[PDB]
């Protein structure tokens, strides 16, 4: 019957571990690198694509930066296919909360909601877990700027600066020596590019293989404007900060 | 509306009028009330225009499927499918239907299904609105096993009277002659049948 | 409302008035009343105006899909048989009255379909409040076999007569001619009976006539740049 | 060129059909067309024989033989 | 009688990579060559006919198809799996966007509804991935022309010109050097054929090379006149005579 | 192990289980030939009745789907009846919901899509019949579409199926190579049958009695199979030529 | 290797092993014949008497369906008694909807789909029974035999069970001598002769003969049991010749 062909993707191992969730972590270590830095007055999200040929039109392309409403953007690392599914369930839950309380969703709710969806598949169902890891950059008046990473376990914790994707270890050690608490949005940009410049597989770092988006409070009246940079602002900011 | 079917020596003959009213206003003076639900089993419709048209498309679908699997239906059989759509839904549909068929093993047969939902094998039937006014005229004049010339004249005199006294009937009298020959339509114009 | 459908030799011509009403008050002086189901199958709707709009769009999609799936041009009787079934399932709540006209590889057809799912054939048809005023004109001049210039005149006369003699109809006559083996011709505003005669005066007020309490500006553009 | 052929027969008809063939399969095809010419009793290899012999000793179908729905 | 498969048949092999999406990407590399080029005033997509036999007609088979009047598609991989995915592509375009907003979906939009169909062929239970890769060329009002590739994984990408199938390695090398920014739809047609001539060893009749443009609108195919607001279909598959013109233009 | 029982890909990249279905087809030793007339279609297939005990009438491979559509089946007969019964239901349902008769193409395309769902679900097994539909469609004229367990189908100028289908293909090709048209031309439907049987006697080598063949002919608006008397008339016409 | 464990899987050859196995389970049952006479059908089944405790003439293995379709089977006795039970729904249901007794070629079709369905999933076991069933409707007599695979055919005599070799060889000689179509009244005495001959490879445990017939002209096309004298005459007829 059906039992013969069954993988069983929800059992414990002989040592009290979940093999299948471990392996989801492994496939996230091949995908492109993504970094987020938290300054006093904004957040930088900066991600390196896995594609780079010139026939590909990377200019209009967005596969790393998504807006969830008008205050919370996420970056993706993992299966880009899988990630679009969780993003529409998040987009919808972010909006339901605005419908029922006429007040923009706290960052803490929208992150805790996505985590439990992922948790859900390893608890029951027998479906294979999700193969995605998010960095949430968002702004709320309660704590100011906030940064959160969640992985395919569903455990999320806040951060001051974090990185998922290739060489997670190497990227964290470069940031750790340089980061300071008095950073402004100008200072953070310069540390983000430089850290991707030291880890990239290819020695050259180009404007076309980088995606980049910030959230700054320099929008008037105590508000926040999310901009996902055009390819012509990235190009100018790579010559300004002296990476090329 | 005023329909009828008269079995005769070779098969069976159906006849109906072509009027469809919505109160005093006449919507259609030329409408076919004799529908083919198979190539040897026709039916005549009276009652609510919609209710019976819904039954006639659904019976046409049940009998096509019957043919592709089990072989040619009988007239008996076709009558029993109407029976199951009328009786089950008799709280929603108003359906007065005559089913008239020609087998090659039993000649012409007539089953009539009045508003209730029962079958009745009769040697000739009348139904509709204008039927009331000719029950007496037909019972005097119907002999069994008449010749095809005589039977067409017997159906025309009938509905002639049904048209003259009823206000819901009128226009052309169509006819379907349903025999071993096949399907032969006649039509009788208002000039012709108002003298006889 | 007045709607006529007149079959002739090589096609069918279907024409309507343009006045759309909301009780005694004319809602729109000029409005679309001929709906397109597919490139060859036009229909017109009387009765409740929200019901015909919604039903033609629903039978539009289901026949557009069906068209791409079989790779044939749609036959008129498809549009008739999907309407019949969908208007019955509701037991006659939906108050849609349509004249579905169209051409196809079988020939031209012209049907009428009422709110209960009852359907008929015809060579002339009418619908709406002033339907009886159109039927008198059809009966008077309709003869079997007409030419395209002739049939178009007969169709617009009937709507012409429905405008003067029924209150529900007014303004323009729209005609729509579909010939066998040709592109459908939608001839918009084909007869204009009467335009609004001038006013006696103008009424431009001098600036400063209204009294204004306060003023503000409402930023509609997205949150302004960084 | 060694063998006696009708000038009607033409090699250009053959070359397009198969997209793979080797110098030893070709050797066999000519033998077969010239062996079949003996049954008909024709001095020359007529284009009927050449065509028949082409379709035999080729095959090369094991992979899309009845599994053509991979395209 | 029952379905008792509810468990994924796609699991993570112990070194990442979902085993079944790797394999399916191999059946996409066995398929017949297919390629597309984007210009500043159109898009061309072209593919080669494969014939079961000389008995089989090939005109009856559609290997290029329409999704909407402005978006056409062409595939590489398995024939059966593309047929069912084109029909599920038209329903979901009509039901979650045509009825609800009127107009036909934008091209960005439509690719995402098709990518969710693919994705849920591994997340869900009992199934395996579609064995096809799509190219989707189309035209929307606020971004011009665009060209997309939707892979059996679900990932999509905008390209300027790409190819897939068995001659994909050779074809994309040639297109890398030949493509430019200024291009006509007439010039691109000449590049699309020239490449696909190297990849097809079989008969190169204009019967058996199916080419289709998403160029500009055809007042003639609209089917009705007298509405200056409506516009014709931008898609147009070329007949066999017209393709034989561009061959003698080589 | 569990990649070759169910329908998932193998590491190589091929649906083994589907591939195994095609070998299940040629397990009855029926051969068939099908040609397009000028206004009709003719399909002959051998009919071997093994034992004396079997009643020769019930054994049949030609199934009447509608007036418009005939269907000749190659393969094991349980799956025959299962695909013929599902075909009949779709033929009726089409008529009901769209109001005209189901064309040949549309019945062929509905079967390929059910066939696809059967190679994509895990618990379903693909049906091991190859279906060929003959008809005289009203829009496109004479037609033949041949469908298979994978879910691939295509049009045909003429076609054969069976164990010795290769021999029969060579003849059907040789004929369209000389005449240089897509279809046998002869107005009458009686002489397309005579031609048909000639090419089977060549391709199989077998001489046919009237019982060894079972003949089906689609004309305008009726599809019949010929009675055992009528197949004897045809074979006197081959002998007298 | 692993292709035999499960149903609805094919081997590289193209076979369903579970279905090939089920025919071996049919092969153990008792001998059962069916003779199509000119006017109807005669079913006859060897019923083994296992022990002196089993009650005589009380364990009928002939089940009727409607009023005119006899069913007799060999194989797994509970499993046959389920396939008929489902068959009493298909008949009673047709009769409700079309108000005519279900015709025999149509009943053969309903059963066929039902058995064919049970070779399509891993989740259900294939039926381990061969059926012989037939009767008389307005188009004449028919006889059918239903393999556990799901195929069925017309027949003029059928057999199943251990004695299928000797029986099918004897039904050939019965259609040789009587090519006109033997009489129904006579075929009772001929069916008896085919059970006693096929019971010489099984002559260890004596048996009790059951016969039933459905003829247009004898019983009005209604399926009955042969009982009383005509049955006690049949035993005599076959027993005198094979002495």
């Amino acid at each position: 019957g059906s039992r013969r062909y069954d993988s069983r993707t929800t059992i414990f191992s002989p040592e009290g571990r979940l093999y299948q969730v471990e392996y989801a972590l492994e496939s996230i270590s091949h995908a492109g690198t993504a970094i987020g830095i938290m300054a006093s007055d904004g957040i930088v999200l900066a991600a390196e694509r896995k594609v780079t040929s010139t026939l590909l039109e990377q200019d209009t392309s967005t596969e790393k930066l998504y807006k969830l409403n008008d205050k919370i953007a996420v970056a993706v690392a993992g299966l880009t296919a899988d990630a679009e599914i969780l993003i529409n369930t998040a987009r919808i839950h972010a909006q339901n909360y605005l419908k029922t309380y006429n007040e923009d969703i706290p960052v803490e709710i929208l992150v805790r909601r996505l985590s439990d969806i992922k948790q859900g598949y390893t608890q029951h169902g027998g479906l294979r877990p999700f193969g995605v890891s998010f960095i949430y950059a968002g702004y709320d008046d309660r704590y100011g700027y906030q940064l959160y990473t969640s992985n395919p376990s569903g455990n999320y914790t806040g951060w001051k600066a974090i990185s998922v994707g290739a060489n997670t270890s190497a990227a964290q050690t470069l940031l750790q020596m340089d980061y300071k608490d008095d950073m402004k949005v100008d200072d953070a940009i310069e540390l983000a590019l430089k850290t991707l410049s030291k880890t990239t597989d290819s020695s050259a770092l180009t404007y076309d293989r980088l995606e980049f988006a910030t959230i700054r409070k320099g929008a008037n009246d105590g508000e926040v404007y999310q901009k996902i940079f055009k390819p012509q602002e990235i190009k100018d900011i790579l010559v300004k900060t002296g990476i090329t | 509306t005023s329909i009828m079917a008269v079995t005769f020596k070779d098969g069976v003959i159906l006849g109906a009028d072509s009027r469809t009213t919505t109160g005093a206003y006449i919507a259609n003076r030329v409408t076919d009330k004799l529908t083919r639900v198979h190539d040897k089993i026709w039916c005549c419709r009276s009652g609510s225009a919609a209710d019976t048209q819904a039954i006639a498309d659904i019976v046409q679908y049940h009998l096509e499927l019957y043919t592709s699997q089990y072989g040619t239906p009988s007239t008996e059989t076709a009558a029993s499918v109407f029976k199951e759509l009328c009786y089950e839904n008799k709280d929603n549909l108003t359906a007065g239907i005559i089913v008239a068929g020609y087998d090659d093993k039993n000649k012409g047969e007539v089953y009539t299904i009045p508003l209730g939902g029962s079958v009745h094998k009769l040697p000739y039937a009348i139904a509709g609105s204008g039927s009331t006014f000719i029950y007496g005229y037909c019972d005097k004049n119907f002999r069994e096993n008449m010749s095809k010339e005589e039977t067409v004249d017997f159906i025309k005199h009938s509905l002639s009277q049904a048209i003259k006294w009823d206000g819901s009937s009128g226009g052309v009298i169509r006819m379907v002659v349903l025999t071993a020959a096949g399907v032969e339509r006649l039509i009788f114009y208002p000039d012709e049948y108002e003298q006889l | 409302t007045t709607i006529v459908g007149v079959k002739f030799n090589n096609g069918v011509v279907i024409a309507a008035d343009t006045r759309s009403t909301q009780g005694p008050i004319v809602a729109d002086k000029n409005c679309a009343k001929l709906h397109r189901i597919s490139p060859k199958i036009w229909c017109a709707g009387a009765g409740t105006a929200a019901d015909t709009e919604a039903v033609t769009q629903l039978i539009g999609s289901n026949i557009e899909l069906h068209s791409l799936y079989t790779s044939r041009e749609p036959r008129v009787v498809s549009a008739l048989q999907m309407l019949k079934q969908h208007l019955f399932k509701y037991q006659g709540h939906i108050g849609a009255y349509l004249i579905v006209a169209g051409v196809d590889p079988t020939g031209s057809h012209l049907f009428s379909i009422h709110a209960h799912g009852s359907t008929d054939v015809g060579y002339y048809l009418s619908l709406g409040s002033g339907s009886l005023a159109a039927m008198a004109v059809l009966e008077s001049h309709w003869k079997q076999d007409l030419t395209k210039e002739e049939a178009i005149k007969l169709a617009s006369d009937a709507i012409q007569a429905g405008i003067w003699n029924d209150l529900g109809s007014g303004s323009n006559v729209d005609v729509c001619v579909m010939e066998i083996g040709k592109d459908a011709e939608y001839l918009r505003n084909y007869l204009t009976p009467n335009v609004r005669e001038e006013k006696q005066k103008s009424y431009k007020f001098p600036r400063g006539t209204t009294a204004v309490l306060k003023e503000s500006i409402v930023n509609i553009c997205d949150i302004q740049e960084e | 060129s060694k063998m006696s052929l009708a000038p009607e027969a033409d090699l250009d008809s053959l070359i397009i059909r198969n997209d793979s063939l080797s110098g030893a399969v070709i050797a066999a095809i000519m033998q077969e067309a010239g062996l079949r010419a003996v049954r008909k009793n024709r001095y020359v290899i007529l284009q009927s024989d050449l065509e028949e012999a082409y379709a035999t000793q080729v095959k090369t179908d094991n992979t899309v033989d009845k599994f053509d729905f991979y395209k | 009688m029952t379905d008792r498969y509810s468990f994924s048949l796609t699991t993570f092999s112990p070194s990442g990579k979902l085993g079944q999406i790797d394999y399916a990407l191999t059946a996409v590399k066995q398929g017949v060559t297919s390629l597309g080029i984007k210009a500043t005033n159109g898009v061309v997509i072209a593919t080669e006919k494969k014939s079961s036999s000389p008995l089989a007609m090939s005109e009856t088979l559609s290997k290029v198809s329409l999704l909407t009047p402005d978006i056409g598609a062409v595939y590489s991989g398995m024939g059966p799996d593309y047929r069912v995915l084109v029909d599920k592509s038209r329903k979901v375009a009509h039901t979650s966007y045509k009825r609800i907003y009127g107009e036909y979906p934008p091209t960005k939009l439509l690719v995402s509804e098709v990518a969710k169909i693919m994705q849920e062929a591994t997340q869900s239970g009992g199934v395996r991935p579609f064995g096809v890769s799509l190219l989707i060329a189309g035209h929307d009002e606020f971004n011009g022309f665009s060209l997309y590739q939707v892979d059996p994984s679900g990932s999509y990408f905008p390209w300027k010109a790409t190819a897939i199938g068995k001659g994909s390695v050779a074809a994309k090398t040639f297109l890398e050097k030949r493509w430019n920014d200024e291009l006509e739809l007439e010039d691109a047609i000449h590049i699309a054929l020239l490449t696909l001539k190297e990849s097809v060893e079989g008969e190169f009749n204009g019967d058996t090379i199916e080419l289709a443009i998403i160029g500009d609108e055809n007042p003639d195919l609209l089917g009705y006149t007298g509405i200056p607001t409506d516009k014709g279909p931008r898609f147009r598959k070329l007949t066999s005579q017209e393709i034989n013109d561009r061959l003698e233009a080589l | 192990g569990y990649d070759r029982h169910i329908t998932i890909f193998s590491p190589e990249g091929r649906l083994y289980q589907v591939e195994y279905a095609f070998k299940a087809t040629n397990q009855t030793n029926i051969n068939s030939l099908a040609v397009r007339g000028k206004d009709c279609t003719v399909v002959i297939s051998q009919k071997k009745v093994p034992d004396k005990l079997l009643d020769p009438t019930t054994v049949s491979y030609i199934f009447c789907i509608s007036r418009t559509i005939g269907m000749v089946v190659n393969g094991p007969i349980p799956d025959a009846r299962n695909a013929a019964l599902r075909a009949k239901a779709e033929a009726a349902e089409f008529r009901y919901k769209y109001g005209y008769d189901m064309p040949c193409d549309v019945l062929a395309k509905r079967m390929a899509n059910l066939s696809q769902i059967y190679t994509q679900r895990a618990y379903m097994r693909p049906l091991g019949v190859i279906l060929t539909f003959v008809s005289v469609d009203e829009e496109l004229g004479p037609s033949i579409y041949k469908t298979d367990p994978a879910g691939y189908y295509v049009g045909y100028k003429a076609t054969a199926t069976g164990p010795k289908q290769q021999e029969i293909t060579t003849n059907l090709e040789n004929h369209f190579k000389k005449s240089k048209i897509d279809h046998i031309n002869e107005e009458s439907w009686e002489k397309v049958v005579e031609f048909a049987i000639t090419h089977m006697i060549d391709a199989l080598g077998t001489e046919f009695s009237k019982n060894d063949l079972e003949v089906g002919v689609a004309t305008k608006d009726k599809f019949f199979t010929l009675s055992a008397e009528n197949i004897e008339e045809r074979l006197v016409a081959i002998a007298e030529q | 290797t692993g292709y035999d464990l499960s149903n609805s899987v094919f081997s590289p050859d193209g076979r369903n092993f579970q279905v090939e196995y089920a025919v071996k389970a049919v092969e153990n049952g008792t001998t059962s014949i069916g003779i199509k006479c000119n006017d109807g059908v005669v079913f006859a089944v060897e019923k083994l008497i296992t022990s002196k405790l089993l009650v005589p003439q009380k364990n009928v293995k002939i089940q009727v369906v409607d009023r005119h379709i006899g069913c007799v089977y060999s194989g797994l006795i509970p499993d046959g008694r389920h396939l008929v039970n489902r068959g009493r729904e298909e008949a009673a249901s047709f009769k409700k909807l079309y108000k005519t007794p279900i015709p025999i070629p149509a009943f053969a079709d309903r059963l066929g789909q039902y058995v064919q369905a049970h070779t399509l999933y891993n989740s259900v076991r294939p039926f381990g029974v061969s059926t012989i069933f037939g009767g008389v409707d307005k188009n004449g007599a028919h006889l059918y035999m239903l393999e556990p695979s799901g195929s069925y055919w017309g027949y003029k005599g059928a057999a199943t069970g251990k004695g299928r070799q000797s029986a099918k060889a004897e039904l050939e000689k019965l259609v040789d001598h009587h090519p006109e179509g033997l009489s129904a009244r006579e075929a009772v005495k001929q069916a008896a002769k085919i059970i006693y001959l096929a019971h010489e490879d099984n002559k260890e445990k004596d048996f009790e003969l059951e016969i039933s017939w459905c003829s247009l002209s004898e019983t009005n096309g209604l399926h009955k049991f042969v009982k009383g004298d005509l049955l006690q005459e049949a035993i005599d007829f076959a027993q005198k010749e094979i002495n």
